[PDB]
């Protein structure tokens, strides 16, 4: 049996963005979470509805990598029953999550001096997204019924705003990796567990 | 698809944007404070000129929304900090006019020069040089040369462009809907929109001159017992019955009588409390100090501080290879990054510096979940009054015992309390009708109320009947004494300085009476009690979200301003004055002059 590729989807050298968040089908694999507990660097390690210790006896269908980065005030909102920015106009976690979050600080490996302005996120959307759902669009938002055909102009505004990661800003603001473990149990075989 | 919507939708695309442009504009501004130099030195200019043109542009597009359909307290409070227009009212060739007028105003102030023509040792810097002279000089002659030579220079060639500026700034303020610049200045203490707690801009001076009344007593007292002491280092030029000479205040102008106590000492002959011997011996160092000032604050209930307060912050000189400007400013660049920059050196002053600067990150601390357009205090004199009463309480000799600065075993007699109290008192009350009598007379000169042929006049006949100083020779129109001070080159208000010393007694009597203190108020703490930080907390966090009167009757329990805390504090030394000034001539008359032969 071979050792599942957990490296590229923690230990990556650049991660995507809460909106465009990718998406890792992880199955089939050998999946070791008790090394995550001993890795002393895991800021925030909260799982909803399954424990660390029963991590390693049950056996999921389907282990899906969902990766992204967000802030360090912010990763409360990825939990089942939060509102914000985020929660609503990106990616919307179901009020019945059966999965892990893990967070740790990377302020010195994504951040650069004078700013590193490579992960955006949605600021202004017409209506709330269901969860589990990613939709790419730099359509501009009419706040008004003006209307405005494109141009950004009065009550219209462009959606995209960008991350200013440096390595002065606050732990609160400091880039959070995060992967959220999305564990299913549907009606296909399981075979991943430690 | 409302105006209370829209205006929402403005507000969040405008505060997820300028976050990421004060924090440049802020960490270039920190750079350039650790380095004097000239290739960093556009990058102020640069990163201010973008984010004002940012600030212009959104002010500009924010005039679209009116105030009266807005019924979110909220909403309003943020939107009228944007509608602001400011300076960009006034025509192209009349703004490049005042523009040119306020960067002339700075320039001939701080590159003006006073020197003897006739005897070359008479030359000097500013600071530490005519401020030196004029500081810790017993000499009469020496102190008139350089109180007139510095305002027959300075002060005669700012005359034209304040008189420009006074009209220029009122066709300013004219055109938003004000009627003078006075009238302008007196916005920021306008509340508005509460039912009970309504502020209005005609109030403010009926209640600064009810305050001043029952203030008056007992400065007419202290006044009294200064000027019989002053007798002994200067028989010949003082009037027993008169008032006091002005240029043998301490300083340049006399807003503070701190340098007079070592002629005036009531007990000499007893060791005054220090520590300056007490750090030196200690081995006590910049990174210590702070480190011993962190539990006096934990102690009380308040969280730590933050992990980049230490390795990003400059508090030692840094030698002779790069020149820092250490003026007393603390430090927040946002985005979650906290620092200080100060010239630390083993004094008492510098302790307690430490002490004062480290009140005010602990302040901003508070309000940072509040958005960027109410991350502020509740006005001006409000932020530098929290962060003076805990200089108050550490110097006291229940906690310098605590800390192991003072003596074990430092006896607290009725010698050593006179000796303290009158310290105290020389830098306290010393300056508030100075500063009453300045900000009347900017009112006054700004409403039209004094025609031309009374500019300079009606100075010198305040100044002899309010704060009972007179001139040593006589000025004609031609001068500008008002004109040589910092605050007014640079046009700064001054109210915030009078308003201060009222709000920190008030907080003060009200958190030691929560800390259950049985005693004379010279000697509480707050220190070991939780229950006084819990109470101030809850204020501290409130912002600018709500008005400051609701912010004062949160901690204190009354709405308006009051002097009686501060008399019950200084009482202990007026019983004692009442009785040491049984034989002098308590009051002084109007009709005296030194050159009146």
């Amino acid at each position: 049996t071979n050792l599942c590729p957990f490296g590229e989807v923690f230990n990556a050298t650049r991660f995507a963005s809460v909106y465009a968040w990718n998406r890792k089908r992880i199955s089939n694999c050998v999946a070791d979470y008790s090394v995550l507990y001993n890795s002393a660097s895991f800021s925030t390690f909260k799982c909803y509805g399954v424990s660390p210790t029963k991590l390693n006896d049950l056996c999921f269908t389907n282990v899906y990598a969902d990766s992204f980065v967000i802030r360090g005030d912010e990763v409360r909102q990825i939990a089942p029953g939060q509102t914000g920015k985020i929660a609503d106009y990106n990616y919307k976690l179901p009020d019945d999550f059966t999965g892990c979050v893990i967070a740790w600080n990377s302020n010195n490996l994504d951040s650069k001096v004078g700013g590193n302005y490579n992960y955006r996120y949605r600021l202004f959307r017409k209506s709330n997204l269901k969860p589990f759902e990613r939709d790419i669009s730099t359509e501009i938002y009419q706040a008004g019924s003006k209307p405005c055909n494109g141009v950004e102009g009065f009550n219209c505004y462009f959606p995209l705003q960008s991350y200013g990661f440096q390595p002065t800003n606050g732990v609160g603001y400091q880039p959070y990796r995060v992967v959220v473990l999305s564990f299913e149990l549907l009606h296909a075989p399981a075979t991943v567990c430690g | 698809s409302t105006i209370e919507e829209q205006a929402k939708t403005f507000l969040d695309k405008f505060n997820h944007e300028a976050e990421d442009l004060f924090y440049q504009s802020s960490l270039a501004s920190w750079n350039y404070n650790t380095n004097i130099t000239e290739e960093n030195v556009q990058n102020m200019n640069n990163a201010g000129d973008k984010w004002s043109a940012f600030l212009k542009e959104q002010s500009t597009l924010a005039q679209m929304y009116p105030l009266q359909e807005i019924q979110n307290l909220t909403v309003k409070l943020q939107l009228q900090a944007l509608q602001q227009n400011g300076s960009s009212v006034l025509s192209e060739d009349k703004s490049k006019r005042l523009n040119t007028i306020l960067n002339t105003m700075s320039t001939i102030y701080s590159t003006g020069k006073v020197c003897n023509p006739d005897n070359p040792q008479e030359c000097l810097l500013l600071e530490p040089g005519l401020n030196e002279i004029m500081a810790n000089s017993l000499d009469y002659n020496e102190r008139l040369w350089a109180w007139e030579s510095w305002r027959s220079e300075v002060g005669k060639q700012l005359r034209p462009l304040y008189e420009e500026y006074v009209v220029l700034k009122n066709e300013m303020a004219r055109a938003n809907h004000y009627e003078d610049y006075g009238d302008y200045w007196r916005g920021d203490y306008e509340v508005n929109g509460v039912d009970g707690y309504d502020y209005s801009r005609g109030q403010l001076i009926e209640d600064v001159e009810h305050t001043f009344e029952e203030i008056k007593p007992l400065y007419e007292h202290l006044h009294a017992y200064v000027r019989a002491k002053l007798m002994n280092a200067y028989p010949s030029y003082i009037s027993p019955i008169g008032c006091l000479p002005a240029h043998l205040l301490g300083d340049m102008w006399g807003r503070f009588w701190t340098n007079l106590y070592s002629l005036t000492v009531p007990f000499g002959q007893k060791p005054n409390i220090d520590v300056t011997d007490a750090m030196v011996d200690q081995a006590w160092d910049a990174q210590r100090i702070f480190k011993e000032a962190e539990k006096f604050f934990v102690s009380v209930g308040l969280p730590n501080m933050t992990q980049g307060f230490w390795e990003n912050s400059m508090l030692t000189d840094p030698g002779n290879v790069q020149k820092a400007v250490c003026h007393p400013t603390a430090w927040d660049l946002g985005k979650g990054d906290f620092r200080i920059l100060m010239c630390t050196k083993v004094t008492m002053d510098d302790f307690l510096t430490a002490h004062h600067e480290m009140g005010h990150i602990q302040y901003d601390m508070a309000y940072a979940a509040q958005p960027f357009l109410l991350r502020n205090g509740a006005n001006e004199g409000f932020h530098e009054a929290v962060g003076e009463i805990m200089s108050l309480s550490a110097a006291t000799p229940k906690h310098l015992k605590s800390i192991g600065l003072l003596s074990p075993d430092f006896q607290e007699d009725n010698e050593t309390e006179i000796n303290f109290l009158l310290k105290q008192a020389l830098t306290i009350v010393g300056t508030l009708p100075f500063t009453y009598m300045l900000e009347k007379w900017r009112w006054m000169v700004f409403k039209g109320e004094i025609p031309k042929d009374q500019w300079m006049k009606k100075w010198w006949e305040m100044k002899r009947e309010i704060v009972g100083v007179v001139e040593p020779v006589p000025h004609d129109e031609t001068y500008c004494d008002p004109a040589s001070l910092f605050h007014v080159s640079n046009d700064y208000s001054f109210i915030r300085y009078y308003t201060r010393t009222l709000y920190q007694f008030q907080f003060q009597e009200a958190l030691c009476q929560a800390a259950k203190h049985e005693g004379p108020l010279h000697k509480c703490d707050i220190s070991n009690s939780t229950e006084a930080g819990q109470k101030l907390f809850n204020m501290l966090r409130l912002g600018k979200s709500e008005p400051w009167t609701l912010a004062l009757e949160n901690v204190v329990g009354a709405k308006n301003m009051n002097v009686r805390p501060l008399l019950n504090y200084f009482e202990p030394l007026f019983t004692w004055l009442k009785d040491q000034n049984k034989n002098s001539f308590v009051g002084w008359s109007t009709d005296w002059s030194p050159y009146a032969d």
